[PDB]
């Protein structure tokens, strides 16, 4: 679930 | 050919990117009007599994993430499952002696999501046990609907096994986290026990044909068919006998079953053909028999034996059963709730998978856990824990009881 | 493409009764000549030189019969293939048999043994040819099938048919019955594909005709749901589409009930099937050579008129027959060697071989059979029905229906002869209360209960905090009314017991929770403040806690010093802390 916060920073900040 | 995954796929995916993010490309497929895609099917794969000293499994070239000098040992296989909710009962049907278990998720749909659990509902009986939790919303509705979506999915996890890999939020069209997708898919997914030595057998699936106009008469020519392997790794080229074969009409007697056997060739592998049968997916079997029998498409549901096999295979059918007591899962609040399952009538449709074939049931006798039935064609006899009866409740099938052989 | 046909003899949704018991329901002699040899003269009729013929019914019967007609010996553009009665049922296992012991190739007729006709059916034969050879085989079949009003003996209500289909294109959309419906509704969604117009059409009867490609072989075997074809074509109507055509003039229709038996041999010689009419001696039976006359009578040979017999519409005889006097006939047909004495009226009887009437007898809409020496006065009505070697004597009369016969029980006839007479959790209980009961008097597993209520759990996607309310509610509301009130003590755990052994750990399968024995134990308590009346069952309950795999002493005491009333009367309860004093004692 480290794995959510990981793209809500990173996934969605840098991609769709 | 090294592992049987399920996915479990409702409405409004988009599901070439991720069943091709997992199987690499599509094969080369034919034959149309084939069989009704709510019917017994499987999947296959052009990639493997593998890493890199990485996360990523890519594509077999050796470069583009980085280096890695990828390992050319196994092929990933797969076993299929189109976007659509009625893909559930030929799926548990598949449920039973698969190898794990895709768990798909979207936000396209109802975030209170009704139909995960309403596929996913043998986590008793039949092995339901290595799933993943994937988001499929990242695309319409941002951080809001994925905030209380996780709280959703987590209200999922609890009693019902919804726990077994957690949140991938992604849209497979990015091809996003199939580094850590692929992660999971190699560690957090084991690979269970087999058996090597046992002599192998086979069920027939789904066959072919490789005689179209155009050539020689003095060509190689035979029926090559599709399976997968429940026991043994079937080498090349020896006594595979298939004991009734074609159902033996006008059968006066107990001797009067043929002895028929082959020999094969043809083992496909993506790239080659291994002549021992690697399990853990779709095998390409080709027989040397060169008849109208089995290359047409005459022949599904026979066994594939040896000399002085122990199976004897004839009709005097007697079965221990009982029911479910609803249509599993499905509960609409807006005029559903008397979607009535209703016990076994004399003389009704059925579809008994014993095993992993497809024929339809018909049913003589009637008592309250056991009954008494002939069946459609000769079957053979494969396992009692479970003969999956299915019957017709909507417009496709839904699958509606267990059964124990007498 | 060389063309056959299969043809198949009843199936058994049977209306035939009982005269499928010595002869079967296909050698049925319309007019003196089975009726076999009529369905077969339409397969002659039309070209196809050899068909496939199945018996299920005493093979001695009619391995006899085709022992002696001509077409026994392929001398004409038929043999005829004819097998032996093993396993066969209805038309579901013929065609299972027709692909698995696979004697097609494409194109043949699926018709019954049953219907007689004059359609050459080779036109919409080639046409849907042409539809095969054009589109990519998306067109599964053509059915031609009447154009008539709503109106007429054939289209009773028992194959009424309504299509609705496009007229330019022809295929077919809805193939809805009418046996007792009278509103119609056609689901829209298929209007606005084709939004030039589509029409609907109930000019229609069923020839039973129709042709297949095996196409169906595999639309049949794959998909065993399907058995009769109007089941499997309107599979097919939901899911490849099936066509259309409207013939104009010629017409047939299966002979289903004896309804149909009465419009077909009342049609025949008023002569809609010529070249079928039974002057033809389609037979080599010089038995049955027969001369046609004006006003369509048909006289045998030797026939041996009664005086003054007057006939008008539509009569035969046969041969070796004596008729007497005084006969008004009209509509009807008579067998052979019948020694019919004087004065017997007649109207529209079927009579049958070997019948000796006696004199003075009206008969009036019957048929009747062999060896019936038929007796004084038998006045009989509409759709009577005298069978097989019966004796009937001085007038007895028969209603309307008459299922008689001389077997003892489908008749009315013994052994002799007649001569003598916030809203989700409150939907959220009912089906979980529901399911519940279904598994305590049936001697069952318990996983599957708490699967099925953990599926039922899910349809709203409901938090912990009501559902595990819930189960443990109804699961504790058990004893209302298969236990009796009022709250007793040892017959009531005695039958307790047993629903305290037979789910014995599936609700320790459900709780994990410490936190949620708390919670569970404070909304049960609260319960039992709120309805101390039926509160008093917490005697023997407690004995199944401890023992049985549920609950624990460390538990209730942990919860003891909290706020929630009633609470201070229920902690103090006698027998509770008894119980916990005795669990001190016994094994604490």
């Amino acid at each position: 679930d480290y794995t959510y916060e990981e793209l809500l920073n990173r996934v969605f900040n840098i991609m769709r | 050919a090294t592992i049987n995954i399920g996915t479990i796929g409702h409405v409004a995916h988009g599901k070439s990117t991720v069943v091709k993010a997992i199987s690499g490309v599509h094969t080369v497929r034919f034959k149309n009007e084939l069989e009704r895609n709510i019917t017994i099917k499987l999947g296959y794969a052009n990639a493997k599994i593998y890493k890199l000293d990485d996360p990523s499994c890519p594509r077999p070239e050796c470069y583009r993430g980085t280096k890695g000098n990828f390992k050319l040992v196994r092929h990933v296989s797969f076993v299929d499952c189109p976007g659509h909710d009625i893909l559930m009962a030929t799926m548990l049907n598949g449920a039973a002696v698969m190898d794990a278990a895709l768990l798909l998720i979207a936000g396209n749909e109802s975030c209170p999501q009704p139909q995960t659990s309403e596929h996913l509902a043998a986590i008793e009986i039949m092995k339901l046990k290595h799933i993943l939790i994937l988001q499929n919303k990242i695309d319409l509705v941002k951080e809001s609907q994925a905030k209380e979506q996780y709280e959703q999915i987590l209200a999922f996890v609890q009693g019902t096994v919804a726990e077994g890999a957690p949140i991938i939020p992604i849209s497979a069209q990015l091809k996003y986290n199939i580094e850590v997708v692929c992660e999971y898919i190699v560690k957090k997914i084991p690979v269970p026990p087999r058996d090597f030595t046992s002599e192998p057998r086979l069920i027939v699936i789904r066959s072919f044909d490789v005689n179209k106009p155009g050539c020689e008469v003095d060509d190689l020519k035979g029926g090559v068919a599709g399976g997968s392997i429940l026991k043994g790794v079937l080498k090349v080229g020896q006594e595979i006998e298939v004991r009734p074969g074609i159902v033996s009409k006008d059968s006066e007697g107990k001797l009067m079953c043929k002895p028929i056997f082959s020999k094969i060739v043809s083992l496909f592998a993506e790239h080659n053909d291994l002549q021992y049968a690697a399990p853990g997916g779709l095998i390409g079997v080709g027989t040397k028999i060169d008849p109208t029998l089995c290359r047409a498409d005459r022949m599904v549901g026979q066994v594939l034996g040896a000399v002085g096999a122990l199976p004897e295979i004839f009709t005097e059918l007697e079965i221990s059963y009982f029911l479910l007591r609803r249509l599993l899962g499905v509960r609409t609040e807006g005029d559903k709730k008397a979607a009535k399952v209703q016990k076994l009538s004399k003389n009704e449709v059925l579809m008994v998978n014993i095993g992993s074939l497809s024929t339809g049931g018909r049913v003589s006798a009637v008592k309250a856990d056991l009954g008494k039935i002939v069946l459609t064609n000769p079957v053979c006899t494969e396992v009692g824990e479970k003969i999956a009866l299915s019957r017709r409740v909507e417009k496709h099938w839904r699958l509606i009881g267990w059964g124990q052989i007498r | 493409p060389p063309l056959q046909a299969v043809l198949v003899a009843d199936s058994f949704d049977r209306r035939f009764f009982p005269i499928s018991k010595d002869q079967p329901r296909v050698l049925l002699p319309l007019a003196n000549v089975a009726l076999i040899d009529y369905t077969l003269e339409f397969l002659t009729a039309t070209g196809v030189q050899e068909t496939f013929v199945f018996c299920c019914w005493k093979a001695a019967q009619i391995k006899e019969h085709l022992l002696k007609s001509k077409w026994c010996r392929p001398t004409s553009l038929n043999v005829v293939r004819i097998i032996t009665s093993e396993l066969y049922r209805s038309l579901g296992d013929v065609l299972r048999d027709v692909d698995a012991k696979a004697l097609v190739r494409s194109d043949f007729l699926l018709v019954y043994g049953d219907v007689i006709s004059n359609i050459n059916i080779t036109r919409a034969l080639e046409e849907h040819r042409l539809r095969r050879k054009l589109e990519k085989n998306v067109s599964v079949m053509t059915m031609i099938f009447k154009e008539s009003s709503p109106s007429h003996p054939t289209r009773c209500h028992e194959d009424n048919v309504v299509v609705a289909v496009d007229s330019t294109t022809n295929r077919v959309l809805h193939f809805q019955k009418t046996q007792g419906l009278r509103r119609f509704a056609f689901p829209l969604s298929l209007f606005q594909g084709s939004s030039d117009g589509v029409e609907v059409r109930y000019d229609l009867l069923d020839c039973h005709i129709s042709i297949c490609s095996p196409q169906v072989a595999q639309l049949f075997t794959d998909n065993f749901d399907y058995q009769t074809r109007d089941d499997f074509v309107r599979g097919l109507l939901v899911n490849n589409q099936i066509h259309m055509h409207v013939t104009a003039k010629e017409y047939g229709a299966r002979v289903s009930n004896l309804h149909m038996y009465s419009a077909v041999c009342a049609d025949v010689i008023r002569r809609w099937v010529y070249p079928l009419t039974p002057e033809a001696n389609f037979t080599d039976s010089t038995t049955q050579s027969c001369t046609h006359s004006r006003h369509n009578i048909y006289r045998g040979p030797e026939v041996s008129l009664g005086h003054g017999s007057i006939l008008e519409e539509n009569v035969l005889l046969g041969s070796g027959t004596v008729i007497g006097s005084n006969c008004f006939i009209t509509n009807s047909v008579i067998g052979p060697g019948c020694h019919i004495g004087d004065n017997v009226v007649l109207d529209q009887t079927y009579l049958w071989q070997g019948v000796r009437v006696a004199a003075g007898a009206q008969i009036h809409q019957s048929l009747l059979c062999d060896n019936a020496e038929v007796k004084e006065r038998v006045t009989l009505k509409p759709r009577s029905v005298l069978t097989s070697q019966v004796v009937v004597g001085p007038n007895i009369t028969l209603p309307e229906g008459s299922v008689i016969s001389l077997h003892p029980p489908d008749a009315e006839e013994d052994e002799d002869d007649g001569e003598f007479s916030m809203d989700d959790i409150k939907v959220f209980q009912n089906e979980v209360l529901g399911t519940l009961q279904r598994g305590k008097e049936e001697n069952i597993s318990c996983d599957n209960l708490v699967l099925e209520i953990n599926s039922l759990k899910y349809a709203y996607n409901i938090s912990l905090k009501e559902v595990m309310q819930v189960l443990s509610h109804v699961v504790l509301e058990f004893p209302l009314q298969q236990m009796d009130s009022p709250l007793d003590s040892s017959r009531y755990c005695a039958l307790l017991l047993p629903l305290l052994k037979a789910w014995s750990p599936v609700f320790r399968n459900y709780i994990k929770r410490a936190a949620d024995h708390l919670e569970a134990l404070a909304a049960i308590e609260d319960f039992f403040l709120e309805h101390e009346a039926l509160g008093i069952s917490m005697a023997k309950v407690l004995m199944a806690f401890y023992q049985l795999e549920i609950l624990a002493e460390e538990t209730i005491l942990s919860w003891f010093s909290q706020r929630d009333d009633k609470g201070q009367q229920l902690r103090k309860n006698q027998q509770l802390q008894r119980f916990i004093q005795w669990l001190k004692e016994a094994e604490e």
